[PDB]
């Protein structure tokens, strides 16, 4: 029920050169899967209840 | 120390002041001892006899370089290829007079061929200056099926790829065909509005007769026309508007000679105080072998600087060609040439007078003309695209929402059965969604004029194998 | 898990309305598709149901050519609408229906 | 109707003409018998070239002209272009100074090399690094006529292939005789397989440069083109051995075969003249003087060298006179400084390789190395599992490891090729993590005697004996 | 590993010495006179970037 699903992604400079290759190091990285570990060992939502 | 240096004329009056100019010019600057003893011969009409005549004249006669003209007649092609040819088997350079073609710019086809006259590679650049200083984005190429085309598009493609830029769109040309009309709506279909050509006389001619057929003379669009097709009857058949180029001091043969034989003159002296220097045969018969200080020949001549010329400082690109060359921009005003532009190199000279463009416009258009026409391209979803078809009046029926509220829908275009193997009609659909919502909101904030087209395949297309797998094209 | 395009290859259909159909009709015990597809599909049809939790998660997006100059445009008015409660709204009426 | 040919000193003048009038009448007995004018000079030089084709000219018109040379000279090719253009007489390219071809052929000229160009051999180099699963690449190139149409070509195949090249910039060096910017440009070589795009004059110190920074170590690989390794029998003293090399000298097809085939492809290429059009060619007033205006009535002899095969073979010609089906061996220079027949590439376009990857040494210095070590598994376990390679130009799509297996031909014969397996499993994921902490070379054999075996006889078998032995 | 130098005025062993240098951060232990060569060497190897 987010208001505004929106990110935190990462400020680059207007003209910078980097568009090319941040983008496409998160889309490799989001397709092989080196978040889940991150996720689970940082964020770690005790309050869980079923 | 006495050397000969040949020179391939026009005509015998070219030959004797030729003659008296490097006799006057072998005791000017330093004039240490005796340094040429020239010889010049005529452009024979037959190819065999003036090759026959030139191996004899020069082979024999201990010559080092031969001073290869422009052929008296323009019309006539009487390319100097034979006589390059024969001076690559002892790699004997060649100083070419206006020889702008970039056949020789290669050095594969002629090993040896140092001409003083830029190629259209220097063409490719004032161009390419020109659109920096003139900040084109939207810029379109048309290059017919010659040598010297593929050079200069090859040259234009790498000096404007280290800008993160590539050209929209890239046309070819035949040499003798007349029905350029579906090429010349593939580019007027564009968003670009800069049309350069570069190729003969005849094709500038007959690819710019179509231009006012089909309404590119007008107001919005800039061309750019390049040195040798603006000549002949392309100043009849052009009006008003052409950005035209020229070089000064570039048809100037007699400066050209000068120059190049006080080049020489010191080049001689430059290179003579090596251990040995592999002289030529006593005749046309009875030697096959090759120079060894071909290259070291190549190398002194290249490296090589003289201000002594009309165009000033003397220096060789990597291919031996003028560099830094002097460019003239020429304006086509009510039918005149006007010299507006000139350019000494590497900086930007504006004149007073102004620049006129096609269509009477006194100020440079931008040439930035989407036109708001975005062709949309729609998949079938089912929770997204409701896809129905239409009624006999083309227009699909009117539902609402559970809040009463009006459902936007769209005009879809798209094959009527997406069963493969089928007779596919291009009936009008009517998909709807929840993309139409937000495409629609777009058209209406920012000017868009969306027209949604379906799939033949229905995917959305990744990489895929198929006959010829070395080409990935994405379906 | 490269073993899975020996049996992935030789049952692939031709449109997600014909896979879904033969889901219904009893042909394929299981079917991969985007999340909100499922979860429409499923709420829209009690016949059908989505299993597992979540993997390999993702977004979707407007694709554009490498020299369209509306990208920052397109950007903003995205991002004013998903801001504004369009989004929300627009999930409720197309998404947002009867649940079984 | 009436071919000439031309032949060098290097062998004997009867002998060659006898073989010359025998090519024709072998099969394919054309309606109209060409006959055979070959003559046999060492001058080589354009003045007794253009009055040799005068006098050919003259004799009986002859249609064809067959040009054979021993010498290494590319004037010659030049000039015979300039011949073929001025005179529209068909003229193919044989062994010797006009072996090497650079010069875009004209579009007035009938010119046909039995050459390739460096395209081809960039694609047939891009196969034989398919095929030694080398996907890191180094361009190094240098100013040169034509090489950077080379570098686009290369780059715009590498990207468009679905192997996944490295994407490793060109570097480009600017000028000989720097020794300054020459080791900086070096320092960006970061790779394993290196491309040399040079000169045979700058090869010598691109080489002496590599022996001083230590760039020519087992696991370096370096790539000669065609040019460089032109002259065969000469090979200097620093040349490093293992410099791989595509071209087609005379290893396997000699100066008679040549011949041959070039008359072959002549004859064809007149009986499908004569069955299109019923008209015999006519030359011009001269040998190529321009007393009146130059004019070919009759069609050029492009299109018909499209649909042209020889006693089953596609010998035909592109557009632009390259072969369809070039030779194209591949040369190794051998530790004793030999080169050595490795492969071919007439099998359909394809590439065919001998299967000997370890070839490669401390040439330049003296230092051994043991950074390839040959590692021995078996298939009796989910842990291993070797499938063949998808006939998709693809090395075992992606996470694969190249492996060797004796296949038996024979239910005798225990001959096996060296065919390529793909390597997945629990053991190659580790292996894959060791590399990493490792950074070392894999060489995976497969066991040839049945399971793992014991101690028989006291002689271990398997992978056991194997490691014993 | 120390990767020591063995003499002095060797102009082809140096090269392959400093090739085996891999690293960021270089600590060097060497004379006044052999500092102005092996400076001369790293300029040259180009070794001393940002
Ligand atoms: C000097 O040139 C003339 C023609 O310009 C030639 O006839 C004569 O043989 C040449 N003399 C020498 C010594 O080269
Ligand atoms: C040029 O070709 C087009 C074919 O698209 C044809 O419609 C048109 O009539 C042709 N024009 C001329 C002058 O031949
Ligand atoms: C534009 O070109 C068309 C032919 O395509 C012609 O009929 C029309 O008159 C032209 N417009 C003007 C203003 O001349
Ligand atoms: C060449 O230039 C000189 C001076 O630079 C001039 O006197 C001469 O008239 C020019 N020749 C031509 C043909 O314009
Ligand atoms: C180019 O510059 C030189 C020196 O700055 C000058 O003599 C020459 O006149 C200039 N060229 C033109 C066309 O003004
Ligand atoms: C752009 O949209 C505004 C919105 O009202 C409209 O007034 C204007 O005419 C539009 N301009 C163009 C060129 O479509
Ligand atoms: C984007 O919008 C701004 C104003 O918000 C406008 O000036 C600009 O032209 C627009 N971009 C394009 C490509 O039209």
């Amino acid at each position: 029920y987010i208001f505004a699903t929106t990110g935190y992604g990462i400020a680059l400079q207007k003209g910078s050169p980097w568009k090319r290759q941040i983008d496409l190091a998160l889309l490799q990285f989001v397709g092989d899967g080196e978040m889940e570990e991150l996720e689970t060992c940082w964020l770690t939502g005790i309050c869980h209840n079923e | 120390k006495i050397v000969n240096i040949g020179a391939v004329l026009s005509t015998r009056k070219h030959e004797q002041m030729f003659r008296e100019a490097v006799n006057q010019a072998n005791k000017r600057h330093g004039s240490w001892k005796i340094q040429l003893n020239a010889t010049s011969v005529t452009h024979k009409p037959n190819a065999i006899q003036m090759a026959l005549s030139v191996c004899e004249d020069l082979i024999s006669s201990q010559v080092y370089a031969i001073l290869v003209s422009h052929p008296p007649t323009p019309n006539d092609h009487f390319t100097p290829t034979p006589v390059s040819y024969t001076a690559g088997f002892y790699r004997i350079p060649v100083l070419g007079l206006t020889t702008r073609m970039s056949i020789y710019s290669d050095k594969s086809i002629h090993l040896s061929f140092l001409r003083t006259v830029p190629p259209y590679s220097h063409q490719s650049s004032v161009w390419f200056e020109m659109m920096r200083v003139y900040s084109w984005n939207h810029i379109i190429l048309l290059v017919s099926d010659d040598h010297e085309g593929r050079a200069a598009q090859k040259r234009l493609e790498t000096l404007l790829e280290e800008r993160e830029s590539k050209a929209e769109k890239v046309l070819q040309f035949d040499p003798g065909t007349k029905n350029v009309t579906a090429l010349l709506m593939e580019a007027k279909e564009l968003e670009a509005r800069v049309i350069i050509l570069s190729a003969s006389e005849d094709d500038a001619a007959t690819v710019y007769r179509a231009a006012a057929m089909l309404n590119m003379t007008g107001s919005g669009y800039v061309w750019l026309v390049g040195e040798r097709e603006i000549s002949g009857n392309a100043l009849r058949y052009a009006p008003d508007g052409i950005l035209g180029l020229q070089l000064i001091n570039g048809k100037n043969e007699s400066a050209h000679i000068s120059d190049a034989v006080g080049v020489v003159a010191q080049a001689v002296h430059e290179l003579l105080e090596k251990e040995n220097i592999t002289d030529p045969p006593r005749g046309c018969v009875g030697n096959t072998n090759i120079w060894k200080t071909g290259p070291l020949f190549k190398r002194v001549l290249m490296s090589s600087k003289y201000a002594d010329g009309v165009t000033g400082r003397v220096e060789f690109n990597e291919d031996g060609d003028r560099k830094f060359a002097n460019y003239s921009i020429m304006n086509l005003q009510n039918r005149k040439l006007v010299q507006v532009g000139i350019y000494n190199g590497t900086h930007v000279i504006p004149n007073d007078r102004k620049i006129i463009w096609p269509g009477g416009e006194t100020e440079k258009p931008r040439g930035y003309q989407m036109s708001t026409r975005l062709k949309i391209v729609t998949i079938h979803q089912e929770p997204f695209v409701y896809v129905k078809p239409t009624l006999s009046d083309g227009t699909c029926k009117e539902e609402f929402t559970v809040n009463g509220d009006p459902v936007k829908k769209v005009i879809c275009t798209g094959p009527n059965d997406t069963s493969p193997g089928s007779p596919r009609h291009t009936v009008p659909q009517c998909c709807y969604g929840f993309c139409i919502d937000l495409l629609i909101k777009l058209a209406r904030t920012m000017n868009f004029t969306y027209e949604v087209h379906l799939v033949a395949d229905g995917k959305f297309g990744t990489q895929e194998r198929v006959n010829n797998s070395n080409k990935k094209e994405w379906n | 898990l490269s073993t899975m395009y020996r049996h992935m290859e030789k049952h692939n259909y031709e449109s997600a309305a014909e896979a879904i159909q033969a889901v219904r009709d009893n042909k394929l015990h299981a079917f991969i598709w985007d999340s909100a597809v499922l979860e429409f599909e499923a709420s829209q049809k009690c016949d059908l149901v989505t299993t597992g939790e979540l993997f390999f998660r993702s977004g979707f997006g407007i694709g554009m050519r490498k020299d369209s100059p509306w990208k920052q445009n397109v950007s903003l008015s995205i991002l004013k609408s998903h801001e504004n409660g369009f989004m929300e709204d627009l999930d409720k009426t197309w998404v947002r229906y009867q649940e079984c | 109707l009436n071919i000439a040919v031309m032949l060098g000193h290097s062998h004997d003048v009867t002998e060659r003409e006898l073989r010359t009038l025998w090519g024709p009448e072998q099969a394919a007995g054309l309606p109209l018998d060409v006959n055979v004018v070959a003559l046999l000079m060492n001058r080589t030089d354009p003045k007794s070239l253009i009055t040799h084709v005068c006098d050919l000219m003259s004799g009986a018109r002859i249609h064809g002209l067959v040009f054979g040379d021993d010498t290494d000279q590319e004037a010659v090719a030049q000039m015979l272009d300039f011949i073929s253009s001025h005179t529209f007489v068909p003229i193919l390219g044989i062994h010797g100074g006009a072996s090497m071809i650079m010069a875009d052929k004209d579009p007035t000229s009938t010119f046909f090399q039995f050459g390739a160009s460096i395209q081809q051999q960039a694609t047939v180099m891009l196969k034989i690094m398919q095929d030694y699963d080398w996907h890191v690449f180094s361009l190094v190139t240098t100013i040169f006529p034509g090489y950077r149409e080379f570098i686009s070509f290369v780059k715009t195949t590498v990207d468009n292939s679905f192997v996944g090249w490295d994407m490793q910039n060109v570097i480009t060096l600017d000028t000989s005789f720097e020794d300054a910017k020459t080791q900086v440009q070096l320092k960006k070589i970061h790779s394993s397989v290196i491309l040399l795009y040079c000169s045979k004059d700058e090869a010598v110190l691109i080489l002496s440069e590599a022996r001083s920074l230590g760039l020519t170590g087992y696991d370096f690989f370096w790539i000669v083109p065609s040019l460089v390794s032109g002259n065969t029998e000469l090979i200097p003293k620093e040349f490093p051995s293992g410099l791989i090399s595509v071209s087609y000298d005379d290893w396997d097809y000699s100066l008679e075969a040549r011949v041959r085939d070039g008359i072959g492809i002549l004859t064809t290429a007149a009986s499908s003249m004569l069955e299109k059009f019923s008209y015999i060619p006519e030359a011009k007033a001269s040998c190529y003087g321009q007393m009146e205006r130059p004019e070919v009535p009759m069609h050029t002899l492009h299109p018909f060298m499209v649909n042209v095969t020889w006693d089953g073979k596609d010998l035909s010609f592109t557009e632009e006179g390259y072969q369809v089906h070039p030779r194209l061996v591949v040369i190794v220079l051998n530790k004793d400084r030999e080169w050595e027949k490795v492969g071919k590439w007439e099998n359909h376009t394809l590439s065919l390789r001998h299967a000997v990857w370890p070839r490669y040494k401390s040439f330049s210095d003296c230092e051994p190395d043991d950074n390839h070590l040959s590692i021995v598994t078996l298939e009796e376990a989910p842990f291993v599992i070797v499938e063949d390679i998808d006939p998709l130009t693809e090395t075992c799509v992606r996470n694969t490891v190249p492996c060797r297996k004796f296949v038996k031909i024979n239910n005798s014969t225990n001959e096996g090729m060296n065919v390529k397996k793909c390597c997945k499993g629990f053991c190659i994921d580790i292996l894959k993590k060791l590399s990493r902490t490792v950074k070392f070379t894999y060489d995976l054999y497969l066991v040839t005697n049945g399971k793992h075996g014991k101690k028989v006889n006291n002689v271990w078998n398997g992978m056991i004996g194997e490691v014993v032995y």
